[PDB]
This record gives structure tokens, sequence and C-alpha cells, in this order.
């Protein structure tokens, strides 16, 4: 198991920020991260590539379709 | 008596020669409650001895309570188990004393 | 002798455990030895010590 | 912050870090019976997260029990809070606020104290005694306060080093323990939602002196580690529980194969752990090395040459890690506490959950109103400061923010037990040390420095120049009552302020302490047992007053009652000659005290249902039962007050008018009672008529609540007056040979034995026996002489009972020094406790009365 | 030089059956309860004798019950008798039934009973439902068999081929509980002045139905134990000169190995 998947996990429950392949940014509450990076989150704001948001209650996102994420500077200590 | 000396240690406690013997004026333990009297001598699950004294004294002078308990839990197995065991005991004792033996009762 | 003589031994002289008091006088011989020494001493001397 | 700090795995910085996120902190308390092993897995916790502290090889480390008497009595006799990060096995770190309490029976304050400020609780169950007397008190106390609850079966060793068992009935055993934890908590809570089984992770098995602590899912996670394709997960819902292996098919099922098959458990976790234990306890220097290497655990020859412990501590520790199975429990089954929030808040809170501060609390946010609530007090090693330990359930506190304290006297009308203090430092304690921080938002603890003047034992922290309708936190509800009583004086009366600090110190140290003044000036301490008491002297002879104190002989604190209807209704008048009342008194029925005491019925009800439990449970008529008008000395007292005084003969209105005043002198009236002072029980006092005076200054204030506590006085001394003695309850686990001599000390003290029971599995027995609590003094180091330390006891206060002679009675003859036989022990005590409280020498039945 | 020793655990085993004729067979110290050197220097410091236990001089002097003057406080009339308070209690608890308790020592409180199950018969298992085990009188959310959970073909308990018991597990386990020195495996060497075999005898409570002479014995030695425990002070800094290395050194001495009864003569003859 990967040293960054560990960090990913520590994540869990807090804010994050996703960039899909398509590059609709996806930010809210990281509630479960797969070894594989799928990830379960909660009340989202989603940015689409034109610039418009939207808002969601509850999304999950596949892993291999994840460009990469932001994670908060909690964690970096 | 006893209550009289209880009621008395009550009131009490509120209001050049060589002798190589000590004096039994000097002995403590010398008390009036049977509790502190007669103190209930340890059974260490009739399996624990005290030291120095003799294994078969102790054995027969042991409460035999322990012997009543193992005698009523004990399966039939292990009953014949503990029966064997005592037979190898008994037959070790009896050629330790065959062994020394008096010279009165040989031959 | 009060656990040796008990069961089948009755009471007799054939108790032989003397560890305890020779560890005793061992001890004893311990502190005694410096003023047994010292006494000795002043006395096969040259001269004399008292006072 | 910048203060020194020892070594750590984890960093002060990501510690507070996760403060602000109060979805990943877990307020635990660890509860159980005495010597459990609690302390122990603290200080096996704390070793892990901090790498340089160690648990000395032949002797026990704790880290908690700080105290000097704890460490030389051996038993913990305070609270330690202990604030860690500790790993999930996931690997996702937490923070978790444990709660270490004490064991001992008579130290249950320090457990309810702890409760109050948690959410969850750990019971810690030995594996080889079981299920004992302060387990079952725990476990109804904890799921009365409403706090969700997990199980740590500890000290699993000795089911494999002192009875040496096999693995399926080690494996019953367990079982056996599990099933009566679900029996006391289904009979002690209505709901059945709270089921505990290892299967749903509810359980965890754990040998704190060997460092071995693992659920199903953490040993399943450790064959996953060895072979890499097994979802840990699964294999844990499939191990315990009569699921037999087969190993032909690579299955499990619910029915046995060969008919010799063990159960999956016994298969995987219990036997290769009997293989290490043996293996490293008898074959230390044949083939341990092979198994080691088997294991894939190496250790270097100055670690193998250890003795058997050291080295058996050594390879557990090495073989098993982390302690992650604990940490698995609590974050699955104890609320965030964001989720647990609610329930703390209908419980405790005094101005219930549909408040708007009820809601701006159980929202929990940092961002709002401050609402700390403040149970412990923890006194500086020097003795001179007190720092408040408590939880913040909303806001955030400021190092030097102004704050306002309000004290358990508050309420929103009386604004006079208030006051405004200044806040100087804040602290993260753990155990030997202490973290100082700037800020602690909701959700946490903290110890608080510079408001420990205004308060005493509780107290409810908030803000000045806002929440004006703020009101307080219940006073703790406490597990047992506070009975056995000693008197204090100095040795030279010219340090008596020294002495008098020395008290309030302790007062406040103690949370369960009682102390007051008497009338004859006799300083008075009440306390739960022996122990406690000799606690608190050494505390308050040795840190706090630093003089000699004498100590009068243990004595207990009586009640009174009737047992039969008042021979003739009695009255009295007010001193402006109006206003009369008219009482009559009579014992109320079996188990109504019970029922009032334990909450079953409350004042608070709608008389709607008031009178429905009182007219369908104990026969009353719904006339009487809508005419309840107080409930004795408190909100929640074994007396009752109707007033049977029919409308056609008093105003309704004007008696109405009074109802207060007379409510306030018949509580008095009970509080003091006229026997010797003390509590009354078990009495319905009955207004049989009320005639009242026209005009309020007639009535009113110092005319009704004299001549109210004067009747009732007058009333229970013309009933047949009794005194009732506390009762405590002794549990005694003795070998299965002095059962007699148990029976015999018992039998003289006026003991009497209800039951006497093997312990399953294991070669001892439980005598669990009534001791009337006046004789229960010395009756355990009695026990423990007298059977050369084989037999134990703990004794707890249980019900109150009549004494066997008739107090009022003047025929009797006392002698000052000797011990009476039972037919008059009502008289010497309440004549002697006349003497003690300095009230005259005898009362007679006419001494309240008006007419002489 | 003979100062260390590393024994294997079946010759310790074996010395401890052999010596097991001096040692009392106890697995805790629950039954020195208010029988140890604590409670002993509590009770001197009290001047008060545990009635087995020693008696000496009042550490302090003494106040004499009968030279306090009837306080309020100290009121006999006050006072409720149940229980005449014995010595025993205020040991127990020194500072709640003590007034002016100075150089008391606390006693540690009760240690969990040691449940341990000594092994009678060799033959038996080691892991083994002993008689003296009360029964455990028997009587879940299982998934279903159904389930497609299988484990993979490497799979099998941790310690399988192992046996679970073997020749010297019982030993072990027995050593584990066995009093010092027979719970060690290694150490240092002592004098055989320095061993005393019947410290724990006399240590013990004395045996039921003895004479008063004996009883006196065991009091008095207890008496003299105590002493010697409470004076202990510790040893000074010498610089470890040695007197007969010194004499070695010197040109009057010369050394030889000799029968030690020839020895014994000599020293007779030298002395006289
Ligand atoms: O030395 P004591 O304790 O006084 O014992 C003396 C006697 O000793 P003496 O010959 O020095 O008077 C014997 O003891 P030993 O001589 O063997 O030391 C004898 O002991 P045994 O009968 O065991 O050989 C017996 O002691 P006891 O009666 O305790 O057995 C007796 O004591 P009495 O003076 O009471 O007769
Ligand atoms: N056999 C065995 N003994 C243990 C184990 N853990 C602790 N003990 C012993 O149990 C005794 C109780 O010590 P603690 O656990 O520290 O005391 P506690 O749990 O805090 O209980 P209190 O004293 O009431 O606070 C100690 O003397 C330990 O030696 C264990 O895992 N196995
Ligand atoms: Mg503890």
């Amino acid at each position: 198991i990967g040293v960054p998947i560990k960090v990913l996990h520590e994540a869990e429950g807090h804010i994050v920020t996703c960039e899909t392949n398509t590059g609709e940014v996806y930010r809210g509450k990281l509630i479960e991260a797969e070894d594989n990076m799928n990830c379960q989150m909660s009340n989202i704001t989603v940015t689409y590539r034109d610039g418009r948001v939207a808002q969601l209650e509850q999304v999950y996102i596949r892993g291999s379709k994840i460009r990469f994420l932001i994670l908060p500077d909690m964690l970096k200590n | 008596k006893d209550k009289s000396k209880e009621l008395h240690a009550i009131k009490e406690r509120y209001l050049r020669k060589f002798v190589f013997e000590w004096d039994a004026s000097e002995d403590t333990s010398i008390d009036y409650n049977p509790l502190y009297k007669e103190r209930h001598q340890v059974q260490l699950l009739g399996r624990g001895f005290i030291a120095g004294i003799d294994l078969k004294q102790q054995k027969r002078e042991q409460s035999r309570f322990y012997g009543d308990l193992m005698e009523k839990r004990r399966t039939l197995e292990e009953k014949e188990q503990e029966e064997a065991r005592l037979r190898k005991l008994r037959k070790k004792e009896a050629k330790q004393r065959w062994d020394d033996r008096h010279w009165s009762q040989k031959k | 002798y009060y656990r040796f003589n008990t069961g089948p031994v009755g009471k007799g002289p054939g108790c032989g455990f003397w560890a305890a008091g020779w560890r005793v006088w061992l001890f004893f011989m311990r502190g005694i030895t410096p003023l047994l020494e010292r006494w000795l001493g002043n006395l096969l001397a040259r001269q004399f010590e008292g006072r | 912050m910048e203060q020194t700090l020892p070594v750590t795995v984890y960093e002060m910085d990501f510690l507070a870090d996760l403060m602000d996120n109060s979805e990943l902190i877990r307020n635990v308390t660890l509860c159980g019976h005495l010597h459990h092993g609690k302390t122990c897995f603290v200080d096996c916790l704390i070793e892990q997260t901090h790498p340089e502290i160690r648990k000395r090889y032949d002797q026990d480390l704790c880290y908690t029990d700080i105290l000097f008497t704890e460490q030389e009595r051996g038993v913990g006799i305070k609270s330690t809070p202990v604030t860690v990060v500790l790993p999930d096995t996931k690997g996702k770190s937490y923070l978790f606020n444990i709660m270490d309490t004490p064991g001992h029976v008579n130290f249950s304050d320090e457990v309810t104290a702890g409760l109050r400020i948690s959410d969850g609780v750990v019971l810690f169950i030995d594996a080889a005694e079981g299920v004992m007397l302060n387990t079952e008190r725990l476990i109804k106390h904890a799921v009365q306060e409403r706090l969700a609850v997990t199980v740590c079966i500890n000290k699993i060793d000795r089911l494999i080093l002192e009875l040496k068992l096999p693995p399926t009935d080690a494996y019953y055993k367990l079982r056996h323990i599990v099933d009566e934890v679900n029996g006391l908590i289904s009979m002690y809570s209505t709901d059945e939602n709270l089921i505990l089984s290892p299967l749903l992770g509810n359980v965890c098995f754990s040998s704190s002196q060997y460092s071995i602590c693992f659920t199903l899912g953490s040993f399943a996670k450790i064959y996953a580690d060895t072979f890499g394709d097994i979802n840990y997960q699964e294999f844990a819902k499939r191990l315990w529980g009569d699921i037999y292996f087969n190993p032909k098919t690579r299955k499990f099922t619910k029915k046995a194969p060969t008919s010799s098959s063990q159960r999956s458990f016994v298969e995987f976790i219990l036997e290769p752990l009997y293989k290490i234990l043996a293996q490293v306890v008898g074959d230390v220097d044949t083939s341990l090395p092979r198994t080691l290497d088997e294991l894939g655990i190496h250790l270097t020859k100055e670690e193998l040459k250890l003795n058997i412990r050291p080295l058996l501590r050594l390879v557990c520790k090495k073989f098993f890690g982390e302690f992650t199975g604990f940490v698995d429990m609590c974050v699955q089954h104890i609320p965030s506490p964001k989720v647990g929030a609610k329930p703390k808040i209908e419980h405790t809170y005094t101005g219930g959950v549909d408040s708007d501060l009820g809601e701006a609390m159980s929202d929990c946010d940092p961002d709002g109103p401050l609402m700390c609530h403040t149970t412990k007090m923890y006194s500086t090693d020097d003795g001179v400061q007190f720092h408040a330990f408590g939880r913040v359930l909303s806001g955030t506190i400021h190092a030097g923010q102004p704050v306002k304290v309000l004290g358990e006297n508050y309420t929103l009308e009386d604004e006079e037990d208030s006051q405004i203090c200044t806040v100087g430092r804040l602290w993260i304690s753990v155990a030997r040390y202490h973290i100082e921080v700037n800020r602690v938002p909701a959700g946490n603890w903290v110890l608080i420095e510079g408001v420990d003047q205004p308060i005493v034992k509780t107290a409810t922290i908030t803000e000045p120049r806002g929440n004006e309708e703020a009101q307080i936190f219940r006073p703790l509800k406490f597990n047992t009552t506070s009975v056995i009583k000693i008197a204090v004086e100095p040795v030279n009366p010219s340090e008596l302020p020294k002495m008098l600090d020395g008290l309030r110190k302790v007062n406040k140290s103690y949370p369960s302490l009682t102390t007051k003044v008497e009338e004859s000036g006799e300083h008075v301490i009440l306390g739960t047992g022996e122990l406690y008491l000799d606690c608190v002297m050494h505390d308050l002879r040795k840190m706090y007053s630093e003089i000699d104190i004498k100590v009068a002989d243990p004595v207990v604190t009586f009640c009174e009652t009737v047992v039969e209807t008042s021979s003739l209704k009695c009255f009295a008048e007010t001193p402006n000659k109006k206003n009369k009342i008219t009482m009559i008194a009579e014992p109320l029925e079996k188990g109504l005290a019970e029922d009032i005491e334990n909450e079953v019925v409350q004042i608070t009800w709608n008389r709607k249902k008031l009178g429905e439990f009182f007219q369908t449970k104990y026969d009353w008529d719904l006339l009487a039962a809508r005419s309840i008008w107080a409930f004795g000395p408190d909100a929640t007292g074994p007396n009752i007050l109707v007033d049977d005084t029919l409308p056609s003969e008093v105003d309704k209105a004007l008696l109405g008018s009074v109802k207060d005043s007379i409510v306030q002198g018949f509580q008095w009236g009970t509080r003091e009672g006229p026997l010797c002072d003390e509590l009354i029980r078990n009495v319905k006092f009955k207004i049989l008529d009320a005639v009242v005076a026209q005009e309020p200054l007639h009535r009113g204030g110092g005319q009704i609540i004299p001549t109210a506590r004067r009747v009732v006085y007058s009333a229970f001394l013309m009933a047949t007056p009794r005194l009732m003695e506390p009762y405590y309850f002794v549990e005694v686990q003795a070998p299965a040979d002095c059962v007699s001599a148990v029976y015999t000390v018992l039998a003289r003290r006026r003991g009497h034995v209800t039951q006497d029971a093997p312990i399953p599995g294991s070669p001892l027995y439980t005598i669990k026996a009534f001791i009337p609590a006046i004789d229960s003094f010395g009756f355990e180091t009695d026990l423990r002489t007298h059977t050369q330390g084989q037999a134990f006891s703990l004794s707890v206060f249980h019900h109150w009972q009549i004494v066997p002679g008739d107090p009022l009675d003047k025929s009797i003859v006392i002698r000052p020094l000797e011990p009476q036989p039972a037919p008059h022990l009502a008289r010497e005590f309440m004549i002697k406790t006349r003497r003690r409280k300095g009230l005259s020498e005898d009362v007679s039945i006419s001494k309240f009365f008006d007419d002489p | 030089t003979y100062q260390r020793w590393q024994f294997t655990l079946p010759m310790m085993s074996t010395l401890y059956r052999l010596a097991n004729q001096l040692l009392t067979d106890l697995v805790d110290d629950n039954y020195f309860y208010l029988f140890d050197l604590k409670a002993f220097f509590t009770s001197k410091a009290l001047n008060m004798a545990i009635p087995g236990g020693p008696k000496f001089e009042p550490l302090v002097r003494d106040i004499n019950l009968q030279d306090e003057d009837w306080n309020e406080f100290n009121d006999i009339n006050k006072i409720i008798i149940r229980q005449p308070i014995r010595t025993e209690y205020k040991i127990a608890f020194p500072y709640l039934y003590n007034n002016l308790p100075h150089h008391v020592h606390l006693t540690w409180y009760h240690t969990p009973n040691v449940v341990f199950i000594k092994t009678e018969d060799p033959d038996l298992p080691a892991f083994y439902f002993d008689p003296l085990i009360n029964p455990i009188s028997h009587r879940e959310p299982l998934p279903d068999d159904d389930e497609e959970f299988e484990l993979p073909e490497f799979v099998e308990p941790f310690l399988k081929d192992t046996p679970l018991y073997t020749d010297n597990t019982a030993n072990g386990i027995a050593l584990l509980w066995a009093p010092r020195p027979f719970n060690l495996r290694s150490g240092r060497t002592r004098r055989a002045l320095d061993i005393p075999l019947v410290k724990n005898w006399y240590r013990e409570h004395c045996p039921a139905g003895q004479p008063v002479k004996v009883r006196v014995s065991y009091q008095k030695l207890l008496k003299y134990y105590v002493l010697n425990a409470l004076k202990h002070r510790p040893p000074k800094a010498q610089k470890k000169r040695y007197l007969f290395r010194s004499f070695k050194a010197t040109k009057f001495f010369q050394s030889t190995k000799l029968d030690w009864v020839e020895v014994g003569l000599q020293v007779c003859r030298q002395g006289y």
C-alpha cells in the first residue's frame, strides 16, 4: 500500500477539492476514500469547464477518472 | 468471662540474672475473639503445603474438604487416573519404607 | 525442631540443621573481629597505650 | 505555547489541528471493576504514543494513579484524563480524550463525574473473574446516563497461564462473559439496539500486561498481511460464534464437520495464541527461535536473554503491534460527538433541548456561544490553587477572555449564584504533563485556571453580556449515597483556620464529599466508606492543611419514619393566632419510595400522568392522586404531601395562595426531622384541614413556615416513630473452602448471607450478603485477617431498614461504654446522636404541640 | 571466579522440585496482609502489637489516655460502641483511626487472587480442565453458509504444525509462579552466610496448636528482623582495599591448598 494513499485516507472527514479527467472541479467533504482512489463526498460545490457552479448533496467518483486532489494543509506536518 | 474481658478492653482503651528463655509473659496473640484465636489456616486448594512440616502429616490433618470436592466433581476417568497415580505413590512409599526399615522388623 | 519432629519422627537428638546458628555466630564474629584485633595490637606492641 | 513536552510519535501541532475538527474527537471513559487492567492499558497506550516513556520490566508503570497515596496503596483513587492521537487499523488518526476512572466501589463519584462529560464507555472485564459488583453497577449507570457502551475483556492470559484451560473451554468462558453482559444491558435498558457481540465489533480481547489487544477485524488483518488475498472484514464476520471451518472446501458452515472440529474462533484466534504463549514460557531455549522465525518475529540476542515475563511481553508486543482494535471499537461504536451532542443536551441541560440554546448547543459548532461545563477540580501539587476540568459544548475558550461562572444554585430568576471571572491559562491535560494552549473549541476537554473561586463541585461557564437566557447543567446524580460520618477537630485550637481551608479544599477535590458544621460546633464529614474516608483524612492532614487533626470514631447517619397512622390528627396555629393547619401522617406503600427516588415518577409531570400512575400502580383513588403537593426534602424525596382538604371546607384559591409556604415548611420539616434532626423517609403527610387567613401580610412568610414545620413534627411524633439504619450490600470473592469462615464472620456482625455461588470457569466462590452499615466498620479487615487474606470483600449502600428497637422508649437504661443488645439499639442510637447533634436530652411527643 | 550463572528450564524445574520441602508453595502476598515489614513499621511507630507480631519500646513517649481531660470532642456519652476497635483496624487504616499518625506507612491493598491450578499428575496434558474448576453451564448474527467466501489455498492457522503442548510446558508454567530464585533463569552468586533458609519460615504465621515457647520464639525472631530492616542504612563509599591481597603482596606469606580439617587443627594449635 502506497504512502500517498495513507495520506489520502488521513483526509477522510476533511474538506477536499477534486479535479476529474474532464476538468470538472468538485469541492466538499471527503466521506470515504478507497485504495484505488474511489472517492465518496458530500455537500459539494462543482465548477464546470465553462466556469458555472452547481451544488450537490452526495457524489462518488471513480479513482481512475480523477486527475488530482487538493487536501488540507492540516495534514502536511 | 469473654464479655467481661471485652468490656474491660473497651474501658481500658477509653478511660544481672542471665535468662536464656523468653518469659511466657512476653507472649502476644492471647486474644479474646474466636475469629483471632482460631484463624482458619490456609488450604492451598489441597495441593500446596507448608514448608518443613511432614507431607503425610499435612495430608492427614488437612480438612479433607478438597478431597470431598474432588471425589464429588471428578469424572469416572479422572477418578481412575487419580487412583492409579495414588497407587503409584503408595507403591513408592512402601518401597521406601521397606528399604529404610528399622532393624527390629527386618530379617 | 518443631517442623522437623512432626509426623512419624518423635522427640529426639537426630535433627542436624546447623546453617542457622552457623550464620548467627559468623555474623557475630564479623563485628567482633576488629575489636579483638585492636586489643591484641595494643597489647603485643613495642610500647603500650592505655587511658 | 512552545512549552517543553516529551518526545512523541504524533505532534502537538497535528493534535491542535485535529482539535478543531469535531468529527475526529472521541470522548471515552475507561471504567470497570477494581484491578481489572484499566490503568495498565492506558499506560501501554501512552507507551505506544510516547516511545520514550516505558514501563519497567518487573514493575508496572501506570502513568495514571499519580498520587503518592495511589502509588503506596496500589489502588487508583482519582480519575485521570489523557488526550492522545491514536491511529486506526486503516491508518487514519483520531483524537481520543480518555478518562481513566478508579475501579474501587467507594470512588464511584469519580466515575460519575467522568461519565457526565464522556460520550462513550469502555467497560473492562477481567477474563478470569468475569462480571462483578462494580461491573454490574457501572453498566446500570452508563445505560441510565444514556452513553454508548463497548466492552474489552482483559487479562485473557490468565486463562492460559493460571487456569491453563483448553482452547474450547476458554472460548466458552469468554462467550459466557459476553452473555452475562448482554443480559445485564437488556435488564437495565428497554431498548434492544445495544447488543454486544464481537462479530459486531462491540467486544475486544486484550491482555494489558503482555501488550496484546485485538478484535476479530484486527486478527483477520494480521492474516491478510501474512497472506495478501483475504478480505479481513469478511474473515472477521465469519470467525466467531459456532462457525466451523471446512478445510477441504475452504468454507465455513453453521454445522460441525467430523463432530470434533473446533469453532473457527478456536481454530484461528485462540489456538495460535495458546501456542505462542506456551512456546515462549515452556520451550524458550529449545524451539522458541524456530517458532519466532515462523511468525517472522526476529529478536536480538540481548532481548532473548530476558526472563520469561519480560520476554513474553516483548514477543507479544512485536507480534501484535499497536492497539488498533480498541481504536476501531471506539471509532465505530461511539458518537462523533457531533452526533452524540443532542442526547447529552437532552439529558443534562436543565433548559431542555427544545430551548434555543438547546439547539445552539446540539449543533456543537466552535463559532457560537460559550457553554463550558466543569465537573472536576484538580489541585496543583502545592495544593494552593485548583484548576477546573470540564468539556466545551459550544463556542471557544480563549486564554485571558473574561467569563461568567454559574454555580449549582443559580436560576434564571435567582441571579446571585453567578460571578464574573477571568481565565488565565488553558491546558490539554495529558496524565503526567499538561500542554498549554491559547484556545479550545467546542467538543473538547480543558483545564481552566482562574475560575475556581466561585464554584465548589460543578459549574457552568458562559460569556458575559450574552446568553441572558442561560441555565445551569444538572448537578451530578451519584450512583450511591454518602452515609459514613466522622467528626474532625484540630489538635491545637490556634490553628483552626488552617483546618477550615483544608476542609474547603477537600470538599472541592472529592466530588461526593459533604462537609458541614453541626449545632454543637462539630465539623462533620460524610463519606461512602472507610478507605474513602482514610484517603480524605490523609489528603486533609498532609496535602492541603499541614496541621495535626483529631478524628472521632466513625458513625452512620440514621433516618426517621413511622409504622402506623397518627393516633390523633394534629394541628397548630400561627403566632398571629390565625392560619391554622391540621395534618395526619401514615406510612407509604412498599416500593413507592423506590419509585420516587428512582424517578419512576416526577412532580414535573402533568397532573394527568401523575394521577394516572398513582391510580393504576399503587391502588389510589384519583381524587387523592390529583391532590399531591410535594415529594419530601427535594423534588424527589421518599415522603409525600397530599392535601385531603375537600373543596367544601377550604376555599381552594385561598389554600393555593399559601400552597408555596406550606410546601416550604413541609420540605424543611422532612429535611430536618424531630427525632434526631435527620431525614424523614417513607411517610405520607396528609393535610386534613387548612384555615387560611384573609390578608397576605397576615399569612405567608414568617407565619406559616414555622407552623407548618411544627405541625409536621407533631403528626410524625404522634404516629409511632422508628429509626431506619443504612444497610450495606457485601460481595465476597473467596476460595471454595473459606465460605464457612465468611458465614461465621458475617454472623458475628448481624449479617445475613443472601446467596453463595461458584464462579463458572474459576475455582472461586462469590458470597453475597447484607450487613448493617454501623457494624460494617472493620468487617473487611476482620474477614481478610481471619481467612489469611484469601477472602476479599467490597461493600456498598443498598437500602434503609428499621432498627430493631423502639427509639422513643424512656424505660430503657443505657450504659456509656457497653455494646447494647438489639431490643434497644433504637433508643441508644437516638439518644447518642441527639447528644452529638447537641440537642436536648430527650424528645417528647408533646414538645412541638401548641397545647403544652 | 564463580560469579554469575544461567541455567536451563528443565534444570530449574528439577531444582525446584528437590527444594520443595523448604518452600511454602505460596503464589501471592495476600497471605501477608497486615503481616509484612510495612505493617510492622506502622505498628512500631504507633507502639501497638499485632497479635502474632513483635513488640517494641514506644518510639515516642506514649500519650497516656488517662491524661486528656474529657473535652467535648472525646466525651464518652456520645460514642456508640458496636465492636471494639482492634489494633488491626488502626494498622489497616492509619489515618482514619489514629490521632497524630507520625512515621506511619501505608500498606499495599488487595492484589487479585492468583488462581493457579497446581498439576498433581504429570501424565495429564498441560492444558486440562481440572476438577477444581467449577463447570461452565453451557447455554449471533452469523453469515449464511451459501455465501461465496473462500479462503486461498495457502491459508491455514498460524502454527498448525507446532504441537499445542510439549513435555516441559507445565513445568515452565509452574516456574512462572515459583518463589525467588526459582522464578529466574540467570543471575549472580551469593554467600552461604547471605542465604537464609528459614527466614520465610518465621516470616509466616505460626502453625496452629503450638507451645508458648515456640510462639514467643516466632515473635522475637520477627522483632529482630523488623529492627534490622528498619535500622538499615546504605553502605559507604570505600576504596576497595583487600587485606589478604596485601598479605600476599607481602613476603611473609605464601599460598597452598590444604584439607579444611588440617587447616582447622592448624588454627586451633596456633590460637592455643
Ligand atoms: O533446648 P530446649 O529448647 O530447652 O529443649 C529442651 C532440650 O534441650 P536441653 O537439653 O538443652 O535442655 C532438648 O533440646 P536439645 O537439647 O535437643 O536442643 C529437647 O528437645 P528434643 O526433645 O526435641 O530433642 C526438649 O525440647 P522439646 O521439649 O521442645 O522437644 C527440651 O525442652 P523442655 O525443656 O521443654 O523439655
Ligand atoms: N495477569 C495479568 N495481570 C494484569 C494484566 N494487566 C494488569 N494486571 C495486573 O492487575 C493489577 C491491577 O493493576 P491496574 O490495572 O494498573 O489497576 P487498575 O486497572 O487501574 O484498577 P484500579 O487500581 O482500581 O484503578 C496490577 O497489579 C497488574 O499487575 C494482565 O493483562 N494480565
Ligand atoms: Mg486505575
